[PDB]
């Protein structure tokens, strides 16, 4: 089956200049937005994580940080919940390792409705974003 | 003189800040720029929204919130550390008579001569609607500088 | 009240021992996650970001850049780390080829001082000239205008202290230095022997106060052109670089080429031209007042009787080296253990002495074609 | 043409064959015969010049500048002379 | 009172909670180490990190990992490393290198010096040689001479020779490790060298050995070449065998015995007050 995601275009271009910033260590970010019904997911605004040297692991997550960000955020005019979070693999497609899966189950029991996004600001700058 | 070039980025979210706050009666909405004013050309890599309310029948009261300074301060530095405060822009064209009385707000923040970003949200203007001016000696006048688009894979793409 | 206290008091030599082990066991995780890097010299720059870098594996790749390096120091002949994977600059690091510990091992601990190679005074003059002078006060050979001596020969028959130079200098000047053997760089798998002459000479740039030695060369020093030969390449082009960094527009000045041999001989004709050796410093067999003070030098530590005559030993000494000296000192002490003698019969030196003029019965004699 | 963008492996051109066709020689040692780009030409290249290659197929994908990379590239001039033919 | 004693009893069943902790980090530690370990030549020891070379050619950048340390690592060193990550698991098992081809190690032969007569004249040449100076070594430092570091014993072909090294190498119950001179000649250059390099690296950890060579005729020539008659091949083998003796070796626990059949060809330099003392007939 197919699913069509919106992602509004002010998290494209966040989501690439996180991204492609830094090459290496492969960031990552959340994001916020609503659902319609089961088949349908959309992305308003996207959310920054902080930098760690473990690349994408259960340890670079930090609760703390995450939970005093998203109340500046609720007065902000960002009314959405976390909709998932976007990792990004520079060189090559788009793949989930056993790291990024096993760190994937970590936020099954939190919400259900988490979207993990592959995002290539690597290859994607011939025109086409590959996503 | 010097230059001013802002990425599509920072140009796109100050102007999607209008609808997604739902600002109406008339309103601004101020935000933060981030980036390097030390060299000729300011490049703003950065920018954010803070929440901003001001009478308009009364000039004379404003109010700005700074733990959103704080917060994005020690947000920016734990992702990049070379993104620093070199001002703020608004949400219209039109001046007003509050931007000497805000630039006493960053002043102590910023560690280099603020940049007054104006950028026009409903583009009723020709060509790029966005303006630069730079407050200095006059009490005080704002200089404005050429707004370019930066050229880079990370935003054009 | 102090029953309980003790009991305490002995578990605390075990518990920081086991806080040592909860911290070092935790670190250890934490370095699992670290991967490896590759890494590789800049060779030139394509684009801002994008530059070209030959990885060590051999083949050569277009990578990138971070804002996480100076990309003044990603120029050419900088020697990056690169990624295993995304194969892009890391981190930067200094220029280090084959560090081989036997060669920067120059045994830095004292044994043989200036007072034990003496009676080679007339000839160690020779070395402070072309070591000492011109690393004390290089303006000297400005003032006048000679070019300051470069290679320096060393000759004569073996045994005289030729290779006792080289220690002297390391326990004395304290100066870097790098044991070059003919033998050790060798070893051959493709073009091998001649880069291994190229990383030595690569550290000459980074430390200036470096002399490069070289230890009884019978073999990379000769010239021996190319015929049949078995397939010399690897030996034919390993004295093409010894000649080349001694000789192209790659000026110097601070390093010092020290070479050993036993018989000028035996060496390229095209090295012994002035240009490469300037000064061929010879260390013949010394002379009956010469050899009177080796014998004072191994008999220093050897505990013998008060009345000591050394003179005897002079007259009996024919043809002998420094080396020949010793071997008479330690021939005598074996004497006085059948006899169970604590200190060496004086008489009992002169036995030795008479027994090392009948172990040669080989050569021993080499003028007309030496130098 | 942006395709790639990545990693490239440092190939050389030989000879051609046929339109938007060539055989390569890479660094690795392999020779391997791939099509040329279509917004590459065969004129615009040279018999000796050195391109790039994929980083799997090894396809022709950017024609870098007529410069090679052997030692240093020597340019020549790093504080050379010292004396004169006098 | 009762407060700083329930402190420190409440502190190591803190630890002990821990302790399964780190029990279990310890499995995953056991869990990541697989049996290959491949080999990586360490060439480099701001920050604390390591450079490694593989086998294959490959120079790979890791951070210092805690299960090796920064003082007991050298430049030249061979460790394992892992084949994806490319981190050093492994440590260095008192070994560098190898001992490629022929490498004799016996415990002891059967023979004794019962097994002939009126040679005792040289076996007493031989005692005060490779034997007295190992029980006997705190006593010639008293005296103040340094231990001989071999004999040469050639005589006539057939008397003698590799018997009384048999006996050398068993009553006096040590290391016995035989190099030949033949052997040390192979088509690949340096690999003749390599062979007498390895000998003697390893000759310091495996005690004084007593390097016996047999057959030294095939070493120790030189002369020149003009023309014809290639050369120099074999006397890259020669170098090796010099240098290792003299400036790096040959002072208390390095002893090598050499026989050969005729001494009318060798090198005149062979013979040192460094390498070869005695002259034994």
């Amino acid at each position: 089956t197919k699913e069509t995601v919106y992602i509004s275009s002010i998290a494209l271009l966040k989501m690439l200049k996180h991204g492609r910033a830094g090459v290496p260590m492969e960031v990552m970010g959340l994001m916020l937005g609503e659902f319609v019904d089961d088949y349908t997911v959309n992305v308003v605004d996207v959310f920054a994580m902080p930098q760690s040297g473990t690349g994408v692991s259960v340890e670079a997550v930090d609760d703390v940080f995450q939970a005093k960000m998203m109340d500046m955020l609720k007065q902000t005019g960002r009314d959405q919940m976390v909709v998932g979070w976007y990792h990004s693999h520079p060189g090559f497609g788009c793949w989930l390792s056993s790291v990024d899966v096993n760190t994937q189950k970590s936020f099954e029991q939190l919400n259900s409705r988490a979207v993990a996004v592959v995002v290539d600001p690597i290859q994607s700058v011939k025109g086409k974003v590959v996503i | 003189h010097e230059k001013v070039t802002i990425a599509p980025l920072v140009l796109l979210s100050a102007l999607d800040h209008y609808e997604r706050t739902q600002t109406k009666e008339n309103k601004r909405c101020v935000g933060v720029i981030l980036g390097d004013a030390n060299s000729s050309t300011i490049r703003v890599t950065n920018s954010f929204a803070l929440p901003f309310e001001e009478d308009e029948k009364n000039s004379d009261v404003w109010f700005l919130d700074h733990n959103y300074i704080e917060n994005m301060n020690e947000m920016c530095k734990k992702i990049n550390a070379k993104e620093k405060l070199i001002g703020w822009y608004h949400s219209g064209p039109k001046l007003r008579a509050s931007d000497l009385k805000i630039n006493e707000l960053f002043k102590k923040y910023t560690q280099n001569n603020p940049l007054l970003l104006i950028v026009d949200v409903k583009q009723q203007g020709v060509g790029l609607p966005t303006d630069a001016y730079v407050a200095i000696e006059q009490e005080k006048t704002f200089l404005h500088l050429p707004c370019t688009i930066e050229a880079e894979e990370a935003e054009e793409i | 009240h102090r029953r309980y206290d003790d009991q305490l008091k002995q578990r605390r030599q075990n518990i920081r021992d086991l806080e040592k082990l909860y911290d070092k066991t935790e670190n250890d995780i934490k370095a699992l996650q670290s991967i490896g890097q590759l890494i590789g010299e800049v060779m030139k720059e394509l684009s801002e970001e994008k530059y070209i870098v030959k990885a060590s594996s051999g083949p050569r790749y277009i990578v990138g850049v971070r804002n996480s390096v100076d990309r003044s120091k990603l120029k050419k002949g900088v020697r990056v780390t690169l990624d295993i994977t995304t194969l892009t600059i890391m981190r930067i690091l200094p220029r280090e080829t084959d560090p081989l510990v036997y060669n920067m091992t120059s045994f830095e601990q004292g044994e043989i001082t200036f007072d034990g190679i003496g009676g080679l005074t007339e000839q160690i003059r020779e070395l402070r000239e072309v070591i000492e002078l011109p690393l004390k006060n290089p303006e000297i050979f400005q003032r006048v205008g000679i070019k300051p001596p470069k290679g320096v020969l060393l000759y004569g028959p073996p045994g005289t202290g030729k290779t006792l130079l080289a220690k002297a200098v390391a326990a004395t000047i304290g100066a870097n230095f790098i044991f070059s053997p003919a033998s050790g760089i060798v070893d051959k798998y493709i073009g091998e022997s001649a880069r291994i002459i190229r990383e030595m000479f690569a550290y000459a740039k980074e430390h200036e106060p470096c002399i490069i030695f070289m230890d009884e060369v019978d073999a990379i020093g000769g010239r021996r052109f190319s015929e049949g030969t078995s397939a010399d390449r690897e030996i034919q082009r390993t004295l093409m670089e010894l000649l080349t960094q001694m000789d192209g527009f790659d000026n110097l000045g601070q390093t010092k080429i020290i070479m050993a041999t036993n018989r000028p001989d035996t060496l390229d004709p095209a090295l012994l031209r002035p240009g490469r050796l300037d000064r061929k410093v010879e260390i013949p067999l010394p002379n009956e007042a010469g050899r009177l003070e080796i014998f004072k030098i191994h008999t220093a530590k050897v505990k013998k009787t008060g009345e000591f005559d050394f003179e005897a030993a002079v007259k009996m000494s024919d043809g002998f080296n420094g080396a020949d000296i010793r071997n008479c000192a330690t021939e005598a002490g074996f004497f006085a253990i059948r006899d169970d003698r604590d200190h060496i019969n004086p008489d009992d030196l002169m036995k030795a002495v008479r027994k090392v003029a009948e172990v040669k019965k080989l050569e021993g004699t080499i003028e007309y074609q030496k130098l | 043409k942006r395709i790639q963008s990545v990693p490239l492996v440092i190939g050389q051109f030989l000879e051609p064959i046929d339109q938007n066709t060539g055989i390569v020689s890479s660094t690795t040692g392999m020779s391997y015969v791939v099509r040329i780009l279509s917004t590459l030409d065969r004129e615009l290249l040279k018999p000796s010049m050195s391109v790039a290659l994929h980083r799997h197929s090894n396809a022709l994908v950017d024609i870098l500048p007529p410069d090679s990379d052997s030692s240093i590239s020597v340019m020549g001039e790093n504080e050379k002379p010292d004396v004169t033919y006098a | 009172i009762r407060i700083f004693r329930s402190e420190l009893q409440r502190l190591s069943h803190e630890n002990n909670v821990m302790l399964e902790k780190i029990k279990d980090n310890k499995e995953k530690i056991k869990n990541n180490r697989q049996l290959p370990y491949l080999v990586a030549n360490v060439v480099e020891v701001v920050g604390k990190a390591a450079v490694v070379k593989t086998s294959s050619r490959q120079t790979v950048f890791l951070p210092m990992v805690g299960l090796v340390d920064p003082d007991k690592l050298k430049p030249n060193d061979l460790v394992g490393v892992n084949k994806d990550s490319y981190l050093i698991l492994d440590t260095l098992p008192s070994e560098f290198d190898s001992r490629v081809k022929a490498m004799e190690v016996d415990e002891k032969p059967t023979e004794t010096y019962s097994d002939v007569g009126g040679l005792d004249k040289q076996i007493e040449e031989l005692v005060e040689a490779i034997v007295l100076p190992m029980k006997r070594a705190d006593k010639f430092k008293d005296m103040g001479i340094r231990a001989p570091k071999g004999a040469l014993m050639y005589g006539p072909p057939g008397t003698g020779k590799t018997l009384l090294a048999r006996a050398c190498a068993a009553q006096t119950n040590a290391t016995f490790l035989k190099l030949a001179a033949p052997q040390l000649v192979q088509m690949y250059i340096g690999e003749g060298a390599k062979l007498v390099r390895d000998a003697f690296a390893l000759a310091k950890e495996k005690a004084p050995t007593i390097i016996f060579i047999d057959e030294l005729d095939a070493i120790g020539t030189k002369r020149f070449d003009s023309e014809k008659s290639g050369d120099r091949e074999v006397q890259r083998t020669m170098l090796e065998l010099l240098n290792q003796l003299d400036g790096f070796s040959s002072d208390d626990r390095v002893k090598v015995l050499a026989a050969t059949n005729r001494v009318d060809v060798l090198d005149p330099a062979l013979l040192r007050s460094g390498r070869l003392d005695r002259k034994i007939e």
